[PDB]
């Protein structure tokens, strides 16, 4: 019933309010075929990547407002270690390949009790640069860390924070008022989601397929899911209750198809 | 076939008109199945 | 020579011919995306996926619900779908591009309150009526549901097509009978009893669907108004 | 009926699921994809070539480069800056102070019904003129090329280099229209609307896909460098995205409530 | 009179239309050419023989190897169709007038020397990365193929493609992923030992041929840059 | 793998003939030789007659003689000077001197991809103008043939015998072009790129060929003598080679070095 | 047949458009035969 | 059929030209039947 174990090479989760594999786009993503755009033969799964990577995300206030999220990169997560999810035998192999392909499933845990409410949308979003900073960067652990929530405002909503390569003295600077990489908040669940009420489920599953531009993007740059935590309902209980429920995610990394060995990633 | 009313004849053929992809070797499904 | 005699609409450039033109670059293999799945059929597809609904009190897409029981809707309004409770919804904001539609409007609920939280709630959807119902008594006379919390928390409340036309109107810009097809309404027919230590004042959590036969036709000029 | 919505799958009822009713006849297919975009629409309102031009130094470009400004057209819906593809569009609001104007361009019906990632289509190109009995011709040069920029001397007149070459140069007589379909001619598979990784791998820019375009067309006057006029002349450029393709469905953009 | 209505392309004269046009002075019987051998069917029959690269040392076909022995390439290259080793090779000067290839650039040596001299050559391909390889270690981590001297004097090195797109650009003006294939390099194994009364530094001669699967695209105009 | 340079054929292999790899799919045939020089390009600028001309009487020519230069367009892909075929190629750097410029004209887009020595193909000619609204007429005549100079009266109108012919003289439209595939016609069988025969036997220019083209078109107003202008009208000659086959694979010219 | 993208109707004959030779009576091969 | 003498040739279908009725499951007649 709802009481599903995943065992998966080596690391087996549990959970036992379970709504069911939410898998996306296709029947099985498992299923995935080579890439058509190397002639190399390419590195397959093995039984030491083929397992549960589960790290820790930003803890969940009454201070949190309506749409509050919180962005994972995939597999950027892996490169930046965010939240401690080391990968271990995958980072470790990722460093050593230029093309990277695989599907991921993801599953988010956040126990809330039957006397909280409150209500996240756990969801994974295709193709946004949510991580970035405006001027081009990345965020650092710190800056993971100085802040726990990044609010929806108008820069997110519209578009208009998005890293963009700068005119310089000859042009005139414009006035930047949008950009396609926005976040439509109304409209997040279009994406494949699920949503973690405080009343129905502790655990989200979600299974995505391999989507790109290319059939194969590459290892150290790409952006192709990004896992979204958006505080729907904020959290409310009354005192005494158990404060501020920690957020998990455990990350599995379905059928990868490195190409391309080299060395270790060094800039 | 799309916005095309031209059910008779077509002058210049498939490969020139349209662009084919290259070979490697009503009813609307939904877009998330819950297994 | 094969004698013709071209018309009236010579050397016209319409923007619309269902048409295509001279190639000038042909033959060229595009890579293939078998690779990718997925595939957009039909914009169908997505108006059929429930987005949340915005409520003006930073609009908000859940619905506060007092423990003040007064005889109101809770929260109410048209099913016109030019409505700003419909500008970034799936249903919206495909529906807004263009000029006719067919078909349920499917408003979808969820209660985001604790689970030890019981109570009932009216779904009453009314025809257009020379003044909007705010009576329970007023709206139990139209089309109703009444929506049971329990270990199930959803209740898709499919909007039914009622229209003196075979197609309606996406755009109130003069109000009539065909763009404005009567109101929504949720009233709350007994109060939430929420035992001791839970949180008071709950949240009911709005979505807006589409239905298994909503049509669409007429494509028209969009709104740039995003850009500005 | 008694569903959960927070399991992701919500299935589409009709009014007999719930109440007595019945299924509605479904009328037309103007949702399909390869019908919603197979229509014209504005793209860019460039400027006409009148001689051997330089195309526009990447970016940040400093003072004093003598280059031309908004005489090439990116052909791609996505934000572009001064014909080069960008990620965040600009408009001006303040726009009579100095330094260059940078030509920005978007497509406007795009976006409102781009609710998808991925997409790809044969791009069927209209370049419209915006000048009383204007005879003109029309380049192009794809996805991963460049701009050849000199003038070779013929007879004394120095025709420029744009005029040859293996890409289409169509030649517009006076008063007529240029239409030509392009192909898919793009290194990519598809088209990102959305993008999140990075083309290089140092001093990259996260989000903008460096060969996401249908190449670039302009415009130019058929007579020589000794005959270059003074009074500038505008032209309109009519995309129309024939067999066009759309997987991953995704946003759509923020409407404002105000 | 057979009405028919032109297009908005009418009287455009398109320089590269895939169609005939009128004859002028038809009925010529043109002289037989039967007789003249190797037609030319393809311009890849051309790119599959292989031609000398040139090295700035005036500029070099073979290479120089001095006896000093530091760990460094003996000589290196990117594999991009525009850099200038490549500007007289008919891989390089056929694909420098294209715009897309596909398909696998083939380094061939000869080993100039004396037949007496032995010794042992690496040649390592090496993916795009941040920072080109020097050190030996960091090219046996790449893809090499160390070459011996002996009774043959030849190594067809195929360089392999590896490419995150179907085609590659062939003329880097702005450099990227998509036009430099990483490095090539050449680095001296173990240490050339001539016997007494050879001439010191031998000569490695390097040629540059195509794969048997080497694909072209797109043709572009070409560098009037030969005629200056 | 182990392979013999020397020997003179090096067999082209794949990536799996040394390593662990496979072969790649052929994509497109865009090298073929009848594809690749199916295209339009710009021959010579040639200018418009007015009057009866003189064919430029042949090299070497002392002064005082009135000939007419620059009026000839000689359809060859070889080095030409003065509407001759000439063997070096010759352009003027410090122009504005005294002399008689001779016009010098050249297939800059054919020797980068004449890869090959021999090669037939029919001509394919478009004569487009460089006037705005002129009307002109194109003349030819064949491979050893010559100018039919002078004039005859015709209504008290010198009328030149060049409006008459059995060769074609393709009359435009005011504002239209030209365009006439001419067949291959030249003595020879094939066109010699590279030459090192001489036609002649005494005082014979070594890798000079005679009857090398396709013939001489050339461009008049279709009005009688008397109506002779005073502003110099242009004109240019585009050309495709139909149908071509090319021999014997030979050099490319040398890219330099600087 | 080249660039030639009509593959229906040649209105010219074969003799008026192109020019044959009178007569006297995928695979690419290699140009050099090691023998 | 009308004012229509092209007996012959239609280009367009009859969906484009005409507009057909969606599908919802010589001699006169007078408009007044005495019963």
């Amino acid at each position: 019933d709802r009481v599903t174990t995943q065992t998966a090479g080596n690391t087996a989760i549990n959970t036992q309010s379970s709504l069911g594999v939410l898998c996306a786009y296709v029947e099985d993503p498992t299923k995935s075929d080579p890439p058509s755009s190397s002639t190399d033969q390419p590195t397959t799964t093995f039984t030491a990547i083929d397992r549960w990577y589960t790290g820790r995300l930003n803890s969940w206030t009454k201070a949190v407002k309506t749409f509050s999220f919180q962005a994972v990169p995939l597999p950027g997560a892996f490169l930046s270690r965010q939240g401690g999810l080391n990968g271990g035998a995958f980072t470790a192999t990722l460093h050593r390949h230029f093309l990277m392909k695989c599907g991921w499933q993801v599953q988010v845990q956040c126990n809330l009790t039957q006397f909280h409410q409150g209500a996240l949308l756990v969801a994974m979003v295709p193709e946004t640069t949510l991580d970035v900073k405006p001027d081009g960067k990345a965020k650092s652990l710190q800056e993971l860390n100085e802040e726990q929530w990044v609010e929806m405002s108008d820069d997110y909503r519209t578009g208009k924070n998005m890293p963009f390569q700068s005119l310089g003295t000859y042009y005139r600077p414009p006035n930047w008022t949008w950009g396609p990489n926005f976040i439509n908040p109304y409209q997040v669940t279009v994406f494949p989601h699920q949503i973690l009420n405080a009343r129905t489920s502790t655990s989200v599953d979600i299974n995505v397929p391999y989507i790109g531009e290319t059939p194969t993007q590459s290892s150290e740059t790409q952006n192709s899911w990004t896992l979204l935590v958006m505080v729907l309902v904020p959290l409310d209980y009354k005192e005494g209750a158990t404060t501020d429920p920690e957020i998990t995610f455990s990350v599995r990394p379905t059928s990868p198809y490195f190409n391309g060995l080299r060395n270790r990633y060094t800039t | 076939r799309g916005n095309n009313g031209n059910m008779t004849f077509n002058y210049y053929a498939n490969t020139y008109q349209n662009s084919v992809d290259f070979s490697t070797s009503g009813i609307l499904n939904p877009l998330g199945y819950l297994k | 020579p094969i004698p013709t005699a071209p018309r009236e609409n010579s050397l016209m450039f319409l923007s619309t011919t269902p048409d295509d033109t001279v190639p000038a670059y042909g033959n060229v293999r595009t890579p293939p995306v078998n690779y990718l799945p997925g595939e957009i059929t039909d914009l169908l597809q997505l108006a059929r996926i429930p987005t949340l609904m915005a409520f003006g009190r930073a609009y908000v897409p859940y619905v506060a619900v007092p423990t003040q029981f007064d005889d109101k809707p809770l929260i109410s309004f048209p099913i016109t779908l030019s409505d700003p409770v419909y500008q970034n919804t799936l249903v919206g904001a495909i529906s807004s591009n263009f000029a006719n539609y067919r078909g349920c409007i499917q408003i979808t609920l969820t209660f985001c309150g604790p689970m030890m939280a019981r109570g009932k709630f009216l779904l009453s959807y009314s025809p257009p009526n020379g003044t909007q119902p705010q009576t329970l008594s007023e709206a139990m006379q139209c089309t109703y549901s009444i929506w049971d919390i329990g270990l199930n928390s959803s209740w898709t409340f499919v909007i039914p097509y009622i229209s003196p036309s075979d197609y309606r109107e996406t755009r109130a810009i003069t109000n009539s009978v065909y763009s404005a097809d009567g109101w929504f309404s949720l009233h709350k027919l007994t109060k939430i009893t929420l035992p001791p230590d839970c949180p008071q004042s709950p949240c009911i959590l709005f979505f807006a669907s589409a239905g298994e036969d909503y049509t669409l036709r007429l494509p028209v000029d969009c709104n740039p108004s995003y850009v500005f | 009926s008694t569903d959960n919505a927070e399991t992701g799958v919500i299935e589409a009822g009709n009014t007999d699921t719930d109440f007595s009713g019945e299924l509605a006849a479904p009328g037309s297919n103007h949702t399909n994809v390869k019908f919603l975009f197979d229509r014209s629409r504005l793209l860019n309102v460039i400027k006409v070539l009148e001689k051997d031009a330089v195309f526009p130094r990447p970016f940040p470009t400093a003072t004093g480069t003598q280059q031309d400004d908004g005489y090439f057209c990116l052909l791609t819906p996505r934000p572009t800056v001064a014909s080069r593809p960008a990620t965040r569009f600009g408009l001006y609001v303040s726009p009579s102070d100095s330094g260059v104007l940078a030509n920005t361009s978007l497509d406007f019906n795009f976006y409102s019904l781009a609710c998808f990632t991925y997409f790809r289509s044969d791009l069927e190109v209209t370049v419209v003129s915006l000048e009383p009995d204007l005879e003109f011709a029309v380049g192009w040069f794809p996805s991963g090329s460049e701009y050849q920029a000199s003038s070779f001397v013929y007879d004394q007149l120095h025709v420029p280099y744009h005029f040859t070459g293996r890409t289409p140069r169509a030649f517009a007589s006076k008063g007529g229209k240029v239409s030509f379909v392009l192909p898919w001619n793009s290194v990519s598979s598809v088209l990102p609307v959305r993008w999140g990784g990075a083309s290089k791998l140092s001093s990259a820019t996260r989000g903008l896909p460096a060969h996401a375009d249908w190449g670039t067309i302009y415009a130019f006057i058929p007579r020589p460098n000794e005959k270059k006029s003074t009074a500038v002349k505008h032209v309109a450029v009519y995309i129309r995205y024939k067999n066009a393709r759309a997987w991953c469905p995704s946003m759509l953009p923020f409407r404002s409530y105000k």
